[PDB]
RNA sequence: UAGUCGGGUGAUUAGCCAGACUCUAACUUAUUGAACGUAUU
């Protein structure tokens, strides 16, 4: 359900964003990087033709297996087709939209990659030049990754037809943009938000003189 | 050959020395005594017969031992070993976990062959008599776990041969830096008149342990500690004085006192009374003018009529 | 036996408690005014005889510190610094310290918190274990309650122990004695950022 | 004030905030976690010194994790003080952002990481300025490393400029002086602390090339 | 309930007493106990369990004494795990027994027919009469089809596949190796179900079949 | 200021008096074994 394109408009206005949504779209688009289904259809295409000679051989009995894999191949195509169909960003390009935002964006983090650590899929970071997991993020750290990170799943869904998906349109509302932020921090947020997101009207709430001192008093 | 030489020691066969160690490290009696709070340290002391092997043993073969070694040193003690930092202002303490425990048959015979003096040289047929000889077994179903125990007499030596390196090495880097350096069995104390020098030690002492022994000897990195004229300073239970003199205290100079005083009046029951005697000969040796202070306040006649 | 006697007349909580548990009147009187005993100051403040405070804190291998020693103020002590220096760290090893006492003054050999085989450990430990040694104080009679939380990483064969007898030790101090006759008990408590919840007054608890 | 109603057949806490009598419920964020924190506080302190006079005045050891959460400057400046005389014998450990609670605070008490560390450090240490009543701008600068003005403002540079300037073309307004003075009365306004600075610096400068003429 | 957990696994934990419900108000000495005695033949005459707690803040802390029932308990596992031996039955039926009919019946994901599924819910006071009827179900369909004849189909199957891969056809060694790993295990359950000395489903069905026909009078 | 050192006084582990010290900074420990002091011999 995450792959679906209105998945975006999911729980949007909620308050909290979903960073776990971010995480699993993350790792299924780095699946898909490291394997495309155009040779999942070619080898799909092999199977289907191999297991057709077979049937024309006179083994009856792989006649089901083929029926299946034939469903199997004609839903890969529909579903490579409606991606081709949706005009729709490559999953590559996707997930190196998101890695800059977030690297851009986020000061401690300069690198962000999905490690198949023993059985099973993890996100690392590397955050003040050394490698950890979300779970190790200071909280400062992982609640504004998690709001950029959110805002740029969002905008790459909902903008498939720009150059850059995150200089689309939208409103995004704020509340204490400096939550959790040291001053080195307050003094560069806004300025970083403007620059990932151009075209976004921003309506905020602060209590931070630091966050005031880089804002016009036309705004405020 | 370590055999031969323990029964013309002990004036047994070398079959019965040799029966004997078979099972030695399993002949260890286990007892628990009071800490001085709250619970109980627990002891293994070998059988008699053990006992006997064990400091055969250690008269026959001297292992060396470095000088700044102060416990278990003929005519040298807790005295020695303050009055070694008495004159420094600046004190550091530092002490290995599980000393005793830590030291295994491995880390015995990797010491022997890393020895910088003279070590004697054991027959490879002597080296697992020796290990049965000095190293406890406190795990029946487990063999292969041999340690050294407190409660054994040989203990104390191979404890101070094992860290023989160790001292050497330490004591040559404090001296060119002017740090006083000293070890009571696994208390170790350093103290200087330089400001900001023994800040750099416990590194030291870290990269050092683990280049000797690797993981098996380890700091207490909870019972390092800093300390200065600025504060109480004490060295294995003797207190120095702002006029970098030995002393027992004034807490425990005003508790022997409160007895002197309750034995003037003959309320010292004898059990109080020989306490108070034998922790008077304490003080003689520590702070022998206290002995005259005590004199002088309470008469010479009361104070030798006690020590009666 | 005479040599507790001793300390416990010289001023020791911990000897005269043991000397207690043994003939089990002075003894019990002598813990209960250690805990009991204070004055009012010139302020009007009630100030008791005996503190108890956190002395010294030791971090080893413990999430970024590789080796970290604190000295706290027996009244107010703030950490500052950037995000992601370990402030936050510092204050949950001190929680889980904590926890142990808590957990004793409730229940006799209760278990407080422990340190995660998964995050707590520092990621580039060559050593794969971690350890939080603290210091506590109470009164001239009680000048160090040391404690020490550790654990090894997750795989390791090698399992590193945490020492907590001595919190436990002077939880029961506190638990027995109150038992007896009511004593004032110490306040523990965190707040960290999880403070900030939206207020729901139809969730009630029925649980105690 | 704080009290319980059950008239509407609820059991319902009102507070009066700001002179408003209003359900907690009502309450702002900030206002309401702040309360929480004292209320649980309180609650545990008078159900554990039933024998003090002042069960506020027991033992013990509060941690806080970033103090100055959801308050407001002015709250800012209040918060420790009134924990300390609330709880006088508890050891508070708290963590903080905020040069303004660091300016209610002594110095002794601050522990302060060093600025590179990458966590090798060994001891953590107090800050050299005193804290305690001094001004939050220099707190900023000498205990928390950041600049009073923002260096990713160009305008925040202007001054500087204006002053360069004004010591090449020897202490006279040039056309390109005018031009940055002119752009700092527009951007700063005519009774800005700028405007004023800049002001100062033109008579100073002028009235230093007239001495220098005389000489 | 510590019968049934030590059956299940080696240091299973049973149910434990409420501070706050299972103490009585007024007690003096502040704790609670629960004490019981079973019998197993003249070789074990008396099997004593205690179920204990203590409130908050006593100076003494009363625990449980289970090490009886968890010793019986062992032996019972530990022999089963050898030679399948006939095992206990503990159930509770409460007036919660008393609940409407869910029609709608789950999807046979297979732990019904696992053995130690009897254990499941047996204290909790309603019984699982929805696992009846799934397991039931299952045990008809069973009965109706033959069994082997999946692995004697999977076999074929495999040996069909064995013909494509020696023919030349290396694309299909991947779907090979995961028939023979589906043939395994059938056979392996086959075998496990051999094993196990289970009564055919067959048997099972008829058995139940008459004892409900037996008890309940309206039913025919 | 505080903490620490401790010469004296004090039916004395308290209290009181005098003098001093201040690297960010002691927390007094363990036997029957070993060594040291005293006693016995
Ligand atoms: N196990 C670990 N190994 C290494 N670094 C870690 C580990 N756990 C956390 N960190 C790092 O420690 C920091 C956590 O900061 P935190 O304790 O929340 O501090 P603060 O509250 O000052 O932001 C981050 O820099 C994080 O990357
Ligand atoms: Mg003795």
């Amino acid at each position: 359900r995450r792959e679906e394109r209105f998945d975006a408009y999911s729980q949007t206005l909620g308050g909290a964003g979903r960073f776990d949504h971010f995480v699993e779209w993350y790792i299924y688009l780095h699946k898909r990087t490291v394997s495309d289904i155009s040779s999942s259809i070619k080898e799909l295409e092999q199977q289907v033709n191999d297991l057709q000679r077979t049937v024309d051989g006179g083994m009856v009995s792989v006649k089901s297996l083929l029926e299946q894999m034939k469903f199997k191949l004609s839903e890969a195509i529909e579903r490579n087709d409606a991606a081709v169909s949706s005009r729709v960003l490559t999953e590559s390009v996707q997930k190196s939209i998101v890695e800059k935002a977030i690297c851009s964006v986020v000061p401690s983090i300069s690198n962000i990659w999905v490690e198949m650590i023993t059985g099973s899929d993890l996100v690392k970071v590397t955050n003040d030049g050394h490698d950890v997991t979300i779970d190790q993020l200071s909280d400062g750290q992982r609640v504004f990754l998690s709001l950029v990170a959110d805002l740029a799943r969002r905008m790459v869904m909902l903008n498939p037809l720009l150059e850059n998906p995150l200089e689309g349109r939208g409103i995004v509302l704020i509340d204490e943009i400096e939550l959790h932020l040291h001053p080195k921090w307050q003094q560069e947020v806004i300025l970083n938000l403007r620059s990932a997101f151009p075209n976004i009207q921003f309506i905020i709430t602060t209590h931070s003189p630091i966050v005031l001192s880089t804002i016009e008093k036309r705004c405020i | 050959s370590v055999i031969r030489g323990l029964a013309a020691v002990l004036r047994q066969s070398d079959s019965d020395i040799s029966a004997f160690l078979v099972t030695a490290p399993r002949k260890y009696k286990v007892y628990k005594i009071p800490k001085r709070t709250t619970g109980f340290r627990v002891i293994a002391q070998p059988a008699k017969g053990l006992k006997d092997i064990q400091r055969a043993f250690v008269q026959l073969y001297s292992l060396p031992v470095h000088d700044a070694s102060m416990a278990y040193m003929k005519g040298k003690g807790i005295r020695d070993n303050a009055a070694a930092h008495a004159g420094n202002q600046y004190l550091l303490k530092a002490d290995l976990e599980d000393f005793f425990n830590s030291i295994t048959p491995a880390i015995f015979w990797r010491c022997i062959e890393m020895s910088s003096a003279q070590t004697p040289q054991f027959e490879p047929q002597d080296k697992l008599f020796i290990e049965k000889i000095l190293f406890w077994q406190p795990i029946k179903r487990r063999k292969t776990k041999l340690i050294l125990s407190v409660g054994a007499p040989s203990s104390p030596v191979i404890s101070n041969f094992c860290m023989y390196e160790f001292d050497n090495r330490i004591h040559a880097a404090c001296k060119k830096v002017e740090i006083t350096y000293t070890r009571y069995a696994d208390d170790l104390t350093f103290s200087s008149n330089i400001p900001d020098v023994l800040k750099a030690v416990p590194s030291t002492l870290e990269v050092l342990l683990k280049d000797l022994f690797g993981s098996a000897l380890r700091l207490n990195h909870s019972k390092t500690v800093f300390s200065s004229k600025a504060h109480n300073r004490h060295v294995t239970g003797i207190t120095i004085n702002n006029e970098e003199t030995l002393s027992l205290g004034r807490d425990r100079k005003r508790f022997i006192k409160h007895l002197i005083n309750q034995y003037k009046y003959g309320l010292l029951d004898n059990e109080d009374k020989a306490y108070l005697i034998g922790l008077l000969a304490f003080a003689s040796h520590i702070e022998p003018s206290f002995i005259t202070r005590m004199n002088e306040k309470y008469s010479l006649e009361l104070m030798e009529r006690l020590r009666g | 036996t005479k040599q507790y006697e001793r300390k416990a007349k010289g001023g020791n909580l911990l000897s005269a408690f043991e000397l207690y548990q043994r003939n089990s009147g002075e003894w019990f009187e002598m813990c209960r005014d250690y805990i009991q005993d204070g004055h009012v100051d010139e302020s009007g403040i009630f100030r008791p005889d005996n503190a108890f405070y956190l002395r010294r804190l030791t971090l080893k291998d413990f999430r970024r510190f590789s080796l970290l020693e604190i000295k706290l103020e027996e009244d107010l002590t703030v950490i500052i610094g950037n995000n992601g220096k370990g402030k936050t760290s510092i204050l949950y090893a001190i929680a889980k310290t904590l926890s142990w006492f808590v957990a004793n003054i409730l229940k006799e050999g209760g278990s407080g918190q422990r340190l995660s085989e998964m995050t707590d450990i520092k990621n580039d430990a060559e050593d794969r274990y971690s350890d939080v040694s603290s210091t506590f104080f109470f009164g001239k009679g009680l000048k160090s309650v040391p404690i020490r939380l550790s654990r090894s990483a997750l795989g390791t064969a090698e399992r590193r122990d945490s020492e907590v007898k001595p919190a436990k030790d002077l939880a029961d101090i506190w638990r027995v004695i109150n038992e007896v006759n009511t004593i004032n008990l110490p306040t523990f408590a965190l707040y960290n950022v999880e403070r900030s919840q939206p207020f729901n007054r139809n969730i009630k608890d029925n649980t105690g | 004030n704080i009290w319980v109603e059950m008239i509407t057949g609820s059991d319902l806490v009102k507070v009066t905030n700001d002179g408003h009598d209003v359900t907690i419920d009502q309450l702002s964020d900030g206002q309401r976690v702040f309360l929480s924190l004292v209320a649980d506080l309180a609650r545990r302190m008078v159900m554990l010194n039933p024998l003090l006079e002042n069960p506020l005045e027991g033992r013990g050891i509060v941690l806080i994790d970033e103090i100055e959460l959801h308050l407001h400057p002015k709250w800012q400046q209040e918060v420790i003080l009134n924990l300390r005389s609330a709880f006088p014998n508890i050891q508070f450990i708290i963590t903080t952002h905020s040069p303004i609670v660091l300016s209610t605070i002594e110095k002794r008490c601050i522990r302060e990481f060093e600025p590179n560390d990458d966590g090798d450090q060994s001891f953590l240490d107090s800050p050299d300025m005193q804290t305690k009543g001094s001004e939050n701008a220099q707190i900023l600068e000498q205990v928390m490393n950041v600049h009073s003005t923002p260096p990713g403002i160009a305008e925040s540079h202007w001054l500087g400029n204006f002053e360069l300037l004004l010591l090449d073309n020897s202490g006279e307004l040039d056309n390109h002086s005018q031009v940055l003075y002119d752009q700092i009365k527009a951007h700063f306004g005519i009774d800005s602390i700028e405007l004023k600075k800049a002001d100062s610096l033109i008579r100073i400068n002028k009235m230093k090339n007239k001495l220098n003429k005389i000489r | 309930s510590w019968f049934v957990a030590n059956i299940l696994k080696e240091g299973g934990s049973g149910q434990r007493l409420s501070e706050m419900t299972d103490i009585k108000n007024d007690a003096e000495d502040r704790y609670s106990d629960v004490s019981s005695t079973f019998f197993f033949g003249k070789g074990l005459k008396s099997v004593p369990i205690r179920l204990s707690r203590s409130a908050l803040g006593t100076a003494e802390r009363r625990d449980s004494e289970v090490k009886p029932a968890k010793d019986l308990a062992d032996i019972w596992r530990v022999i089963n795990e050898v030679n399948t031996i006939n095992l206990p039955t503990f159930a509770l039926y409460n007036v919660e027994r008393s609940q409407p009919f869910n029609r709608n019946i789950k999807d046979n994901t297979g732990r019904r027919e696992e053995r130690f599924d009897a254990y499941s819910q047996t204290l909790g006071g309603a019984g699982r009469f929805d696992h009846f009827v799934e397991w039931y179900i299952y045990l008809h369909k069973r009965t109706v089809s033959d069994i082997s004849s999946s692995i004697k189909e999977l076999e074929q199957q495999v040996n069909d596949l064995q013909r494509t891969v020696d023919g030349g056809m290396v694309s299909v060694k991947s779907l090979l190796e995961q028939m023979k790993f589906k043939l395994s295990e059938a056979i392996e359950r086959n075998d496990a179900a051999v094993s196990s000395r289970v009564l055919t489903e067959s048997v099972q069905k008829s058995i139940v079949e008459k004892a409900i026909c037996s008890v309940v009078p309206s039913i025919s």
